Formats: C-alpha cells, structure tokens, sequence
C-alpha cells in the first residue's frame, strides 16, 4: 500500500487538473499493477479484476465507470510525456517502430506484439523508471522473459549485463563480477540492467550476497584492501565528474552507495516452481519485499495464434479452392468467419499446441513422467513447418520442371521420328511412335499426380512438422494417438492430407535408411522414426536410451566427422567443449542428469557476429564458433527428471521400450519369419508412398538420358522401344499396386490381427522378466535375453519342422 | 515528353548509382550503404506510375532490389575473416581481375553475387574457420607469453613453486587442443606455427613433470 501511495503521487505530480474519473483511473491502474500483477492462474486474476471495479463503484458513486474503469487499462510516458493514459493501438505502433530500430541494432530475431507482450513491456518499463526498482519475473521458459527485459532495458538506455554460470563457478568469481558491475554502475554513472537466471541462483552462497545488495542497496565488504583503495581512487574521479567534491572516505563511499542505488536495476528470471519459490523465500525475503514480481506464464490462445500468423506469412498457404467446413473446429474464438486457408492452418497449429498440453496433463493425471511444453517448442514447431513446406515445395517444383523438360524432349523426338519416316523398318517406326504416344499419356497422368501432391503438401507438411518438433518423448502408442488426433482435426477442417501418410517414408528416402541400417540401428519402427528425429533438428537433440544402441549408432554415423565422446562428470568436459566449439567437430555428451548450465549459450544458439568473427560466450570466455558443430546430449537412465529450462531447449528422442513398442517389434518379426508373403506385401504398401514413384521417375530420367543420344542412330533396329516397354510394365505394376491397395491393407490388417496375441504374450513375458528384479536381486534379465529366447522359438525349433 | 522526363530521371538515378559505387570498398559502410539503398528506393517510388511503367525504370528498380537482397552478403564479405588469401581464392574461382588497393564496390556489384552465392558462402565459411584457428593461435601465444610461475617463499630458505594443478590443466588443455587441431582440414594453413607450438608445449610438459618430482623429493629430503 505504501508503493500504491507512491505510485499515485508519482502519476499525479506532473498533472495539475484532473476530474475524479482520472483519479479513479490512476487508482485502478495502480491496483492492477500492484495486486493482480503477482497472481498465477486465471480464476484469481478474474476475481481481482472484478473486485477492483466493484470496490471503485462501491466507494465512488455518481461517476461514470466507463471512463473511470476501462478494461484495456494502460499508462505510459512514451506517447507525449507526463504518464498520460494511452490507447493500446498507438502504443502498439510506437513499440513496433522502436522494435524495428532495436532490430537494426541488436537481436535480429523477430518479435510478435500481442497484448501480453505489450503489457509486460509496460510493466517492466514502469519498474525500471524507479530508484532501486528491482524486478522479479516468474514464468515458464521461453515466454519472453529475458528478451522483453533486454528490450525494455535498451529502450530506457539501460545497458544489460548478465553473468554466465558454469561448473566450479566459485563464489570468488561472483565476487569479482559483482565488483566489476558495481564499479560500472556507481563509479562511471552508467545505468545497468543486471539480469540473473535460475541456474546461477541455485547455489545459496550467492543468494546471501545478492540479498544484502538488494536490501542495503550495496553489499558491504565486497571491496576490501587494495581493491577497496582502487574503489575510492576511482570514486574520487567519479565525484570529480559530477562536481560533488568530497575527501573523507566514508562520505564518498556513501556517494557511491547513492549512485549504485540510483543506477542499478536487477531483473531475476525464475521458472515457476512452488517448492522452489518457497525455498527462495526461505533463503531470501527481499526477493519478495524489495523485488516487485511479475507473473506471465504460458501464452494465451490469442498470442499463439498471432505468432503463428506472423511466422507463416512468408509461406504460400493460399488455396483459392479451400472451402469453409460446417462446424469449423475453432480453438481461437476470434477467427475470421469465413476463414481463409492460412487462417485454418494457423488455427490447426494452435490446436496442435493445445492438444499437446491436454495430452501432457492427462498423462500427468495417469501418473507417468511428463516433460514441460513451452512456447519455445511452438516456435521450433513453426520453424520446422516452414522448412519442411519450403523443402517439399522446392522438390515438387524441381520434379515438375524435370517432367516438363522430358515432355518437350519427347515431343521433339516425335517430330524427329516423323521426319525420319518422311523419307520392316516402317512398322518398327510406327510401333515406336505408338509407344512414345503411350509414354506421353503416362507423363500427363504423372502431371495430374503432381497436382494432387501439390494439393496435399500443406497438410502433410503440417502433420510431419508437428510430429518432428512436438513429439519425441512419448512412447510409440502416445505418438500414434497424437498423430491420429492431428489427422482427425485436419480432416475436420477440410485440409488436404494423404489419409495413409507414413512418417518414416515422407521424411527420408531409401539411401538414408540404408545408411542407418549400416550402422547399429535396428529396423524397429520406433528407431527409424527417432532416426528421422535425429537427422532433422533445430534444437540439439537429447537422446534417452536404457540400451545404449543410440551411442553406438550416432558415433558410427558421425565417425567420418571425427566425433568424440565426453561426459559431464569428467573434469575435461569444458575442455572438450571448447575444442568441439572451435575446430568444427561433433561431440556426443553422456550422463545429462548432472547437467552443466555451461551449455546454455550453446543450446540457445545465441551468437555474436562482430569484428569479422562469430563468438559464443562459453562461460566467461568468448570462443570462436564453427558452422559444422552439432552436439548430442545422451543419458542411460530413462526415468530421470529434467528441469524446465533444459526441457525447453532440446528435442527429446526416446529409445525406451514400452508395452507398445516391443509388441509392434515382435509382431513385425512374426510376420517376417512366418508369413513372408504378407510381410512383402506390407513392405510394398509402405514403399508405394514415393519409393516406387521415385524409382519410376529415376527410370524415366534414365530414358531421357539415353534418348539424348539420338543422332538418327535411335533407329538402329527402329525399336529402342524395349527400354520403354520396361518402363511401361513397371508403370503397369505400380498402377496395379495402387489400384488394389485397399485389399492389401485389409489382408495385412487381418493377418496382423490374427498374429497379435502372440505379440501381446511376448511383451507381457518380457516385462514380467524385467520386473522380476524386485523379487530377488539375482533375477536380472536383459532385452537381448528375451530376444534370444524369441529367436530360439522362431528359428531352430524342432516342433515347427 | 513523358519519355524524355523518364529518361532524365533514369539518368539522374544512374548518376547517383555510379556516385555511390565510386566509393572504394575499403571505405564503404554496409549500414550506411543499406540506408542509401533504402533512400534511393524511396526516391524511385516517388515517381509517377506512368514513369514507373517504363521498362528501364523496372530494370533499375530490380537491380537495386537485387543490391538490397545481397546487402547481407556484402555485410558478410565486409568482415576481417576474408584476409586476402580468401579474396585471392575467390578471385581465382570467379576469374575476375581486380586490384586490392583500387578495389571498390562497383566491380563486385558487376559480378553476380546471387548467381555465385554457393561459392561466396563457401569462401565465407572457410574464412571463418581459418580465423577461428588463427584466433586460437593468438590466444595460446598471449596466454603463454603472460603466464608466470606462482612463486612462494619457503622457510626463508628458498622460493618454491605452487599451483601445479592449474598449470598442468592448462598445459594438457593446450596440448590436446593443438593435437586435435591437426584435423579440421583448415589446418593446411598455419601448420609450422602449430608444430612449433606443439613442440614447445611438449617441452613444457616434460620439463615440469620432472620438476614437480624433483621439488617433492627435495622438500621431503630437506625436512
Ligand atoms: N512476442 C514474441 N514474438 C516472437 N518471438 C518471441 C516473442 N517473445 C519471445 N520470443 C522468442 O522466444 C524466446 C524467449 O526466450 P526467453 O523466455 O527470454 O528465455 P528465458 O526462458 O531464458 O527467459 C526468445 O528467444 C524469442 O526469440
């Protein structure tokens, strides 16, 4: 309440004539900025918002509550001066202009201005423009804490200064940094926005000094001895600059204290944790008394929708053929009606994010292990969506151009063979002409198929990106459930995507899978999908595996690139990091449960491109970065819990075997070793999604290359038609496969259903053996043991003979 | 007429383009270049639509738009990573003959940077790798010319050396980094310096490994 009074007085000082409505407006704005600022969930926020206006009307009748209490309550001194109330849109335009200028200065990564960012920018600016105006920020990682803090600090002229924590970060290092920042703030009269994350706040040794600095205004005893003498010596020059001649040591120390209090604002960024925040309160009260705290958690639906709209403006997503379905599935209430195709795609992206929230909450209710889902994952998802869309569109355009070139070449050769007929050979020439006409009609059909794929590309890429970015930590069954939910949603929205889409085939090709199988990567479907995850990533992948096949596979894959192994526990880890960070080689890292926060700059991909040099701030040391640097984090323990900070900077790759993964693996092995015809038909069905088509296109390219050697010699026997009969029978075979695909699907489904109980028995038996370790410590069994038993049953079985 | 007016405006725009291109590349500022490009674009947009429909105006507008989109490549090339060896190398690949002292933005704008984007980006990455290695060599030199032995008095009888652990960690860090630096093919440049530094580091390693044992035995037998 005393800060309430101070805020009202500060707002009323430059103004001289105010009706009662203005006073009530200022009072309500201060109530919003002091009480509802610190709340966590939506119900309490609504309670506070309604009670403020209820109290205002109860204790102040006869006034017009509309002007006095307006829902978009906002105050700023940027528009004109004197802390005048401002409408949201004018401030939006001003922030857009200043953010553009900021872009030309620093942090070229774009920002999307939804209402929440505007409010938080206003709050941070209000807190900064205040002596000893320290700030606490509580919110989920990636919500825009450090970015907005730095933006507001730069806007108000505050020079940001953030310490980089690492392993063996002794207290003396923080003492030296504190001395440096205090000298920079007080002595040189340079205002500082000092930003601290939670990684360095974990140790309680630093928090006591920071508590003293917060409360007293400057921690006593940080300067002592010759360093204290240098402090006073430079403080004399500081007083020289300001014309405040003083000679006694204590009085100039007090002047340094005043300068520090007036010119140092410290912003804390802390992840939401009830027990963690309780411990912080236990070790320090001034973090809640001296520091005013602002809560902003997960982005609202409007924020997600606006970010998706702004980050999908570059892509086409414009289908004039798209219609509006009846009962459009809307997760954003402010969608245009009727919506455009891009509108529907962004709505589907928002729905994907929200349904992953719902799935995570349900799995938490069930009692399993859950990983945090943050808006940084949403940005990663939208980046994967853009990249896959562009890549697939470029491939389709190149393939269509190749087909057009082939068609023109065939037309020219038809004209040439007509000219050569102008002059048994004639019958062969007629056969060649008919054959070329048939192949031309086939390429027209191929062009129609190209149009169909160009239609389905948008939804297919959306689902593929949603899988590659969001999922990865859940087991096979949960991945399938999420993919089915996304497919059903896109089916509701009339967004065209292939109904039998296969994730493994559309995100890779034959050569990559063959190379993976060359390394120690088993043909299990989970392993292939997670190899897909490992090939494409924006955030560095974190692999979890109780078996350790991941490490061998990933070292074999990158063995040609001088990959190295390193653990966190090894004291040379920083050592190895620096090497891999400058000489340009991948470095797989193990035992991530003992995570070292020193990797935070690397995972964040924050680099500084200055002086003809790219620099990474590895701890307190700046290191040259090489473009060929991919880092993989690994762990053998599969039940370990990760902090939300780590969970929001890496994509999880799960290799744990569950009741659904082993079931599918054993069913596939049964089909392969017992019904080879059914397994062959299933493989043909799976390869029909491009692989056969890719072979056909490669073969027609080979025909193009052979026909380019024509020179009249194409009529050696006047039938080069044998090669195109090979093509024609191959095309007839693939056409037959496509026509009868439904019958193949049905037969494979029936055979797999018949063989399923054996797979369920296999999974249950293996998990019973695995959980026998609780009966006695001697009963320890491995998955390879069960696979040996299973092979001894399937092969070398006398009874089956 | 209107054609004469648009021809005069085109001549003025071309004169402005030539004047900004006469600035030598040594004295060109990428940020100011981008600002001037934006100003020229704004000036072009101020022309009437009748003058804007002319083919020559469209050609100049698209040329300046190409300059705008390659401004990022100009910024990347305007590093110190380029040295002159990479400039010589790109000269050899692009088969152009320039003078480093007489180098200005004009000749390189005549060269299609967009068409040669792959080569330019390869040159940039090569330059960044070589600068990483050279900066590492500068760092090792400056730490190993400024490192001092931590001498401490002993019983008023001698002045022994402490801090063996930190010095040994530094030596092993540097020897392993240099040994791993043989890979990363960019090592083909600055190889004799690397070999000399490795030899010096190995000499330090052996000398101080013997030194620590001598000091320990001597202090024990002294006691
Ligand atoms: N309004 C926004 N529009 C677009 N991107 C944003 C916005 N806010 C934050 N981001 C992105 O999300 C990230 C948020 O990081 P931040 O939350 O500051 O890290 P930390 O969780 O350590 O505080 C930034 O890298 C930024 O690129």
């Amino acid at each position: 309440m005393t800060r309430w009074v101070r805020g009202i007085f500060e707002a009323l000082r430059p103004l001289e004539t105010l009706p009662v409505e203005g006073l009530i407006r200022i009072w309500a704005h201060e109530a919003l900025r002091l009480f509802q600022d610190r709340l966590v969930e939506d119900e309490e926020r609504r309670w506070t918002d309604e009670n403020i206006d209820t109290v205002a009307l109860k204790h102040f009748p006869n006034i017009d509550r509309e002007k006095a209490m307006s829902r978009p309550i906002l105050y700023s001194n940027w528009l004109s001066k004197d802390y005048i109330p401002v409408d949201q849109e004018e401030l939006r335009d001003y922030v857009k202009a200043r953010l553009k200028v900021f872009y030309e200065e620093e942090l070229d990564v774009p920002l999307v201005l939804f209402n929440e960012v505007l409010d938080h920018v206003l709050r941070i600016d209000r807190i900064f423009r205040q002596p000893q105006g320290h700030l606490l920020l509580i919110g989920v990682s990636g919500a825009g804490k450090t970015t907005l803090s730095r933006f507001v600090a730069w806007m108000n002229g505050l020079s940001v200064y953030q310490i980089k924590v690492h392993r063996k970060y002794t207290g003396e290092d923080f003492d030296e940094d504190l001395r440096t920042v205090l000298r920079r703030s007080g002595c040189k009269n340079e205002k500082i926005a000092f930003i601290m994350d939670e990684s360095n706040v974990l140790d309680s040794g630093f928090l006591e000094r920071m508590n003293t600095l917060l409360a007293n205004g400057e921690v006593p005893g940080l300067f002592e001895g010759d360093e204290y003498a240098t402090l006073m010596t430079q403080c004399k020059e500081g007083a020289q600059k300001e014309g405040l001649m003083l000679d006694s040591h204590e009085e100039l120390y007090k002047w340094f204290t005043s300068q520090v209090i007036r010119n140092l604002h410290v912003v804390f960024t802390m992840n939401p944790s009830s027990e963690g925040l309780k411990d912080r309160a236990a070790t320090s009260p001034a973090l809640f008394n001296r520091c005013v705290l602002n809560w902003f958690g997960d982005w609202s639906t409007e924020a997600l929708y606006q970010v998706g709209k702004e980050f999908t403006s570059k892509m086409d997503l414009e289908k004039p053929n798209y219609i509006v379905p009846d009962y459009m599935p809307v997760v954003y209430d402010k969608l245009p009606q009727p919506p455009s195709h891009r509108e529907a795609i962004v709505n589907s992206c928002v729905f994907v994010h929200q349904t992953l929230h719902q799935a995570n909450a349900r799995l938490a209710k069930r009692g399993g292990r859950t990983m945090a889902i943050t808006p940084r994952h949403y940005l990663d998802f939208i980046n994967h969506y853009a990249n896959l869309f562009h890549e697939k569109r470029s491939e389709l355009e190149e393939q269509q151009m190749h087909l057009n070139v082939g068609l023109r070449k065939i037309k020219e050769t038809v004209d040439q063979v007509e000219e050569l007929r102008r002059d048994a050979k004639v019958n062969r020439s007629t056969a060649l002409l008919k054959s070329l006409s048939a192949e031309r009609e086939r390429w027209e059909k191929t062009s129609e198929t190209f149009k169909n794929q160009m239609s389905t590309i948008a939804g297919d890429c959306l689902l593929s990106a949603a899988f590659i970015a969001y999922a990865g930590y859940f087991d096979q069954q949960m991945r399938q459930n999420l993919f089915t939910t996304w497919s059903h949603h896109l089916q509701q929205a009339n967004i065209q995507f292939r109904t039998d889409i296969a994730r493994t085939e559309y995100l890779s090709n034959a050569d990559e899978r063959l190379r993976w199988q060359a390394s120690s990567l088993p043909a299990d479907d989970l392993c292939t999908e997670n190899a897909i995850m490992l090939k494409r990533f924006n955030r560095y992948p974190l692999i979890i595996d109780p078996s350790g096949q991941a490490t061998e596979f990933i070292m074999n894959e990158y063995k040609d690139r001088k990959i190295t192994r390193t653990s966190f526990l090894d004291d040379a880890f920083r050592k190895n990091l620096e090497s891999a960070l400058r000489f340009g080689n991948p470095l797989l890292v193990q035992d991530v449960e003992s995570y070292d926060p020193v990797l935070n700059p690397v995972l964040n991909r924050e680099v500084r491109r200055t002086g003809g040099r790219v620099l990474i701030t590895l701890g307190d040391q700046d290191i040259d970065l090489s473009p060929s640097f991919v880092i993989f984090l690994s762990t053998r323990d599969p039940t370990v819990e990760f902090p939300p900070d780590l969970c929001s900077r890496v994509t999880f790759v799960n290799f744990t075997v569950t009741r659904s993964s082993l079931q599918s693996q054993c069913l596939n092995e049964v089909l392969k070793a017992e019904r080879p015809d059914v397994d062959e038909k299933r493989s043909d069905l799976l390869k029909l999604q491009g692989e056969f088509q890719l072979r056909l296109r490669q073969l027609e390219k080979s025909l193009l290359q052979a026909l380019n050697e024509v020179k009249g010699r194409i009529l050696d026997d006047d039938t080069i038609i044998t090669t195109l009969e090979n093509l024609k029978r191959e095309a007839a075979e693939v056409t037959r496969k496509v026509e009868e695909t439904d019958i193949v699907m049905q037969e494979v489904e029936t055979v797999s259903q018949q063989y399923l109980p054996l797979s369920t028995a296999c999974s249950s038996i293996y998990f019973t053996m695995e959980s026998l370790k609780q009966i006695h410590f001697l009963y320890q069994y491995s998955l390879q043991f069960f696979l040996d038993i299973y092979h001894n049953v399937l092969y070398e079985n006398p009874n089956l003979k | 007429q209107d054609l004469k007016g648009v021809w005069s405006e085109l001549s003025k725009v071309w004169e402005q383009i030539d004047q900004m291109k006469e600035q030598p590349w040594v004295s060109v500022q990428p940020r100011k270049l981008r600002q001037n490009l934006d100003a020229l674009l704004n000036q072009l947009k101020s022309f009437p639509a009748r003058l804007r429909q002319y083919a020559s105006y469209e050609f100049v507008q698209r040329l300046l738009k190409g300059y705008m989109k390659i401004n990022m490549l100009v910024i990347e090339l305007k590093s110190e990573a380029l040295k002159d060896r990479h400039w010589k190398q790109l000269m050899k690949r692009l088969h152009v003959n320039w003078v480093v002292s007489e180098l200005t933005l004009g000749q390189i704008w005549d060269v299609d940077l967009q068409k040669n984007e792959a080569i330019v980006k390869d040159v940039l990455l090569v330059a960044q790798g070589e600068m990483a290695l050279e900066e590492f060599l500068k760092q090792i030199r400056e730490v190993w010319n400024t490192y001092e032995l931590d001498l401490v008095n002993y019983q008023n009888k001698c002045r022994l050396i402490r801090g063996w652990d930190d010095l040994f960690n530094k030596v092993k860090e540097h020897i392993n980094s240099v040994s791993a630096m043989k890979l990363s093919p960019y090592y083909k440049v600055f190889e004799e310096d690397a070999l000399s530094w490795e030899d010096k580091l190995n000499r330090i390693m052996a000398l101080f490994d013997v030194w620590i044992d001598v000091q320990r035995r001597w202090v024990y037998l002294e006691g």
